[PDB]
RNA sequence: GCCCGUCGCUAGUACCGAUUGAAUGGCUUAGUGAGGCCUCAGGAUCUGCUAGCGGA
RNA sequence: UUUUACUUUGAAAAAAUUAGAGUGUUCAAAGCAGGCGUAUUGCUCGAAUAUAUUAGCAUGGAAUAAUAGAAUAGGACG
RNA sequence: UAUCUGGUUGAUCCUGCCAGUAGUCAUAUGCUUGUCUCAAAGAUUAAGCCAUGCAUGUCUAAGUAUAAGCAAUACAGUGAAACUGCGAAUGGCUCAUUAAAUCAGUUAUCGUUUAUUUGAUAGUUCCCUACAUGGUAUAACUGUGGUAAUUCUAGAGCUAAUACAUGCUUAAAAUCUCAGAUGUAUUUAUUAGAUUGAUGAUUCAUAAUAACUUUUCGAAUCGCAUGGCCUUGUGCUGGCGAUGGUUCAUUCAAAUUUCUGCCCUAUCAACUUUCGAUGGUAGGAUAGUGGCCUACCAUGGUUUCAACGGGUAACGGGGAAUAAGGGUUCGAUUCCGGAGAGGGAGCCUGAGAAACGGCUACCA
């Protein structure tokens, strides 16, 4: 079996220069549980529509729906 | 729900091609203009709501007019703005009574005083000195380069 | 808008060209300035590459050069008397390159007096140094008695916002004087 | 050109000033240039009174592109001719040639005198009309 | 087509990058810079394909953002900086200096050099022009403008550039019998001596070059780079010295290793 | 033996044909002409320097 | 140092593709890889070459084919 | 990798076609289908119509932070929102248009624009702040709302800048004008630019003179370190940088552009020219050349060497299939160039779009 190998001069440089997926494979700092790509894109699209922070819209739909 | 247009002077609503620095429209893109229907400037029954500004106080105060009042949400930020606010003159070292705010959040309440801009600071004075010295240094370098090149020309012209 | 393309403007064989490539912004033309006289009004046009042009409308003053003593005084343009491309421009007093206009001549007379001291049109011996060889011409000084100097525009008011020019002299002046005493 | 000043405008070379103050000899100072590439500036260009801002010697145009040769087939325009450029085009399938030609409109300065015939040499200049991109530089009246 | 393109599809990249075909759809488009698009060599290509130091473009930019790489004395953290001919690529981590020179096949050969000669670089004088205020200047092949040049430095000459002060220390003059590198055309990467220059007013200047082995090839003046005199190159030449052996003798040299 | 054409039946394919036939698409005279752009103006109201006067 | 055609040579004619050199992808289509030794703290070969023969460019040739020379000499030579 | 065979006759030798035969990254379809590698794929007809979801956003140390946002003596970190900047003109798709048009190879810009990158480059500014000018300014935010609905916004109160608008500090050196002017940028005219730089060639680079400008630029910006000398103070100095900025050059580009080369058709032989067709002068317009447009003038320009017109189930090329040699046919489609975003047209912003996951109008 033929593969490729790296030997970092220190674990600090290992963490600094290694890909996150390979660190996760090995057992170092693990995957960040991000939402699915479709859901994150839909979410940023929904946040595109609102202009500012949103608390304005919150207090505005606090009176309406319903009266 | 259409807002009023500041100077249309009509009793109905009409469509205008709205631009950057006008009301009733916020351009979603640099250079964008949109044809939106706005309502005229002269009031009539069509208005669901009017907007009025009190400019004179005649008689007994309204219960939401003077008794209940709000503070100014933000104090001044620029150095000369704080000077113009609190009356202190130029040579008064204005970094002391900047309005602050106490945050009763976790029983530590570390005040968040705003940063002040345009403040006269030795960092800015050093930047000014660096620029005004770079200019003269560059001018002297150019002058001496030109002088030595003129020397080279007046030397290689001596061959005749 | 106006297009300077040659995709219209049928080919040299006379064939009508088929259309492709809907009008491109890099081929646009614009409206003529038609610079008039008086009460300066210049509009800034944004041109290709972020540059700026100056459309002169209603220009009142221009920088005109004598070209024989090299003065280039700033003066007032009176009117247009001749234009080789369109008599309508003379009629409408439309300021335009190569237009033959009339200028005030007062700064030129004042400079001639402060320079030669030789009573053109009605630190001591500088007038002596600028010696008797001061006779300008027999057609550029006879206009000083009327206070109107024939000049030709040289800048492009619609392009540069300025209406600079030079005073007619010599065979150019003779040519334009013949044209004027014909058409006037 | 038969009373060169025959236009509505005064015809003159730009920034070539005949000072009425200085008492020079010719009194009609005339600018010219060497067109380059070994084309001799003709004496008609040197000493004439025409203006021709499109002349390659006394005008504002430069010869900086292709140098072509052709046969003059028309001299019916003002300061413009049409030169015929015959050539042979190769048809590979038949291993043979066919005669082809292309007419080329060329600006002819008043320095030159050109008639039908008169194999001429022309040099590329900037577009000086809708169809003209060449200036006659050698008359070679063959 | 509405503006400048920002992509460089694979199979549209310059072939002398020796880029893999089925790696991806795109190649590193050389950013605007000193040399050219075609005649350049991006730092990503030279770091991931010519030295194998990095394995990906991510790792190339990782190497670059900590100020390791250095092109002509400056940091050049640009992932696709267009380094080209006569450029000095010095890296202080793994301290070594390369000079981007053309091998005889026409690729950018990896040519280690020493600091004592990587201090400077060479430049072919593209033009001599008077600047504002009547100050003469020279423009070189790498896009450098150098003021107050020697009044005897003309076009097509070569100038030795300090590369720390950016000034002309010496200049070789284009004339029959000087060592010239070929930086374009069919003979891209060859070295030889100028024999004759054909003028062709209006057209293109031609120059006849005779390499050490007396092979005589002609080429356009545009892509010949004076690099000194015969036997005294003002720079260090790569492993082949631009000889252009034919395929037969190349195979012979190859089979001489048994 | 082979064979030709009219006429008659059937089927198919084209042709001519009153209907100033019909439909669709291209180009185009003339008329009207939206819209933006340039331009002649216009001046809500928006603050500034002192009813004088400017700017947006 | 008339004007052409023609032809030789050279530069050009992107890459991919095509022909094709090398290379045991297990063979092969392919790809431009890879190879050589070890307990290293590494050494090394490559990713050639040919052709696009229309048009333009530079160059050598001067057969073939065309073209022009001095005839009312307004001819050549210093 | 140069091949034929069956069919007209009672039989023969031919002409000649029909039929066979072989290939097709050349498509469909039928039957069948165990394995590995590779991977075309709503082009053809309808550039026909589209529900829905996604496809363009972006922050460093280094523009603006009092998030009532988090977390351990003005914020020292992170940091939503927002303003500012940059990008959204690349990409990706498709082939409808398009036949001297595109495109290919080859040219030119001495005929122009060019964000960015790279390199160079700016002692000259003033007619009572520079130890730093203003809101004439506003966002986000706070509170009051309209509409059924939109990435709709009004009304009121703050708040900054590398947003906006102004505005000084640099002597010395330095010559002309009759104390002042003399940086650069714009416009004009004149002068030199030789034989004192360059080019084959210029009215080139460049400099000078006299003036001219609804003012251009000549940092009122930011980070990390803090150092040296010292009147020891709010001293004087001094780093490495970032961003910005005039001009030039460079690069990425763009736009025009030379020469030669496109399939079928004459049951298309004349075409173009009032209404620009070809040229000249002048102007306007353009970034710039140019009938690009206008005014005046001339009567030209193309064509049997095929113009002009018509057709294309035509985007061009690199290339593909087949192929003794020569060729025939194909090329919507992995790369290059072009064009378009339902059909047209117009335009904002911007260096760059006549943009369409931008706007405006009309038609469907
Ligand atoms: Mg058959
Ligand atoms: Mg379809
Ligand atoms: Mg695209
Ligand atoms: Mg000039
Ligand atoms: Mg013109
Ligand atoms: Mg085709
Ligand atoms: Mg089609
Ligand atoms: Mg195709
Ligand atoms: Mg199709
Ligand atoms: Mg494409
Ligand atoms: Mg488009
Ligand atoms: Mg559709
Ligand atoms: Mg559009
Ligand atoms: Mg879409
Ligand atoms: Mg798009």
């Amino acid at each position: 079996s033929v593969g490729f190998g790296l030997v970092y001069n220190s674990v600090a440089e290992a963490k600094k220069f290694e890909p996150t997926y390979r660190l996760v494979r090995y057992g170092l700092a693990e995957k960040v549980e991000k939402a699915s790509r479709q859901q994150r894109k839909q979410k940023k699209n929904r946040d595109k529509k609102i202009f500012g922070t949103g608390k304005r819209l919150a207090k505005k739909v606090a009176r309406r729906n319903a009266d | 729900g259409f807002p009023m247009k500041q100077g249309v002077l009509l009793p109905t609503r009409i469509k205008l091609l709205l631009t950057k620095n006008v009301s009733c429209y916020r351009p979603r893109r640099d250079g964008e203009r949109k044809r939106k229907s706005v309502r005229g400037a002269i009031v009539g029954p069509d208005l669901a709501v009017l907007a009025l500004v009190i400019v004179k106080k005649g008689e007994q105060e309204l219960e939401g007019l003077t008794d209940t009042t709000v503070p100014k949400r933000l104090g001044p930020k620029r150095a000369n703005n704080i000077r113009k606010f609190f009356g202190l003159s130029k040579e008064d070292d204005v970094r002391d009574f900047v309005i602050r705010r106490e945050v009763t959040k976790g029983e530590k309440t570390y005040t968040k005083a705003p940063k002040i801009q345009r403040l006269v600071t030795p960092q800015r004075l050093q930047r000014k000195r660096h620029q005004r010295a770079l200019k003269v240094r560059n001018a002297q370098a150019q002058r001496e380069a030109a002088a030595e090149y003129a020397q080279l020309l007046a030397k290689r012209l001596s061959e005749r | 808008g106006i297009s300077r393309d040659s995709r219209h403007k049928r080919s040299a064989t006379g064939a009508k060209r088929a259309q492709f490539r809907k009008k491109r912004k890099f081929e646009l033309g614009r409206q003529p300035a038609n610079t008039k006289i008086g009460a300066k009004r210049i509009h800034s046009v944004r041109t290709r590459g972020g540059n700026k042009k100056y459309r002169a409308l209603r220009i009142e003053t221009g920088n005109f050069s004598w070209a024989s003593e090299g003065i280039s005084k700033k003066t007032r343009i009176a009117g247009v008397v001749y234009h080789p491309s369109n008599n309508e421009l003379v009629r409408t007093n439309t300021l335009t390159k190569a237009a033959i206009v009339q200028i005030d001549a007062t700064p030129f007379r004042q400079w001639f007096e402060a320079h030669y001291g030789q009573t053109l049109g009605k630190a001591e011996r500088k007038w002596a140094a600028r010696a008797a060889s001061a006779k300008i011409e027999s057609s550029v000084e006879s206009q000083f008695s009327a206070g109107r100097l024939y000049a030709c525009i040289s800048s492009r008011p619609g392009q540069s916002g300025r209406c600079d020019g030079y005073i007619l002299e010599g065979e150019e002046l003779a040519f334009y004087l013949r044209r004027l005493t014909a058409k006037k | 050109e038969l009373t060169v000043q025959s236009e509505r405008a005064f015809q003159k070379q730009p920034h070539i000033f005949n000072n009425p103050k200085v008492k020079t000899s010719k009194r009609t100072k005339r600018w010219y240039k060497n067109a380059g590439l070994g084309f001799k500036t003709p004496k008609t260009a040197i000493e004439g009174s025409y203006i021709d801002k499109k002349c390659p010697f006394t005008g504002l145009v430069s010869i900086r592109g292709k140098i072509l040769t052709g046969t003059v087939v028309s001299t019916k325009m003002h300061r413009t001719i049409v030169i015929r450029r015959a050539y042979l085009h190769y048809i590979p399938k038949y291993n043979r040639y066919e005669k082809r030609h292309k007419n080329v409109p060329v600006h002819v300065s008043p320095a030159f005198r050109v008639q039908v015939g008169d194999i001429v040499t022309v040099g590329q200049c900037r577009p000086i009309s809708k169809t003209v991109r060449f200036n006659v530089v050698k008359v070679s009246a063959a | 087509a509405r503006g400048p393109k920002k992509h460089l599809k694979r199979l549209a990249a310059p072939h002398h990058w020796l880029l893999d075909k089925l790696s991806g759809c795109y190649a590193p488009r050389p950013s605007a810079g000193p040399h050219k698009l075609r005649e350049s060599l991006p730092l990503i290509v030279f770091l991931r394909n010519r030295l194998k130091y990095a394995l990906n473009g991510r790792e190339v930019k990782a190497i670059l953002m900590q100020r390791h790489v250095k092109v002509d004395g400056k940091v050049r953290t640009d992932t696709t900086y267009p380094a080209g001919f006569m450029d000095v690529i010095t890296l202080d981590a793994t301290n070594e200096n390369f000079r981007l020179v053309y091998d005889v096949k026409g690729r950018f050969a990896v040519h280690r050099i020493t600091d004592e000669e990587a201090s400077y670089k060479l430049g072919k004088v593209k033009k001599v022009q008077l600047g504002k205020k009547g100050v003469p200047y020279v423009v070189t092949h790498d896009g450098r403008t150098i003021r107050y040049p020697d009044p005897n430095i003309k076009v097509n000459d070569t100038v030795k550039i300090d590369l720390a002060s950016g000034k002309i220390t010496d200049f070789i003059k284009f004339d029959a019998g000087k060592l010239v590198y070929v930086t374009g055309g069919r003979n891209l990467g060859r070295i030889g001596t100028i024999v004759h220059k054909e003028r062709h007013d209006g057209g293109f200047d031609l120059v006849h070059i005779k390499d050490s082995l007396d092979n005589t090839f002609v080429t356009r003046l545009n892509n010949v780079f004076v690099i000194g005199e015969q036997g005294k190159p003002y720079i260090s030449l790569p492993k082949g010295k631009g000889i252009k052996l034919s395929i037969a003798e190349e195979r012979d040299r190859r089979r001489a290793q048994q």
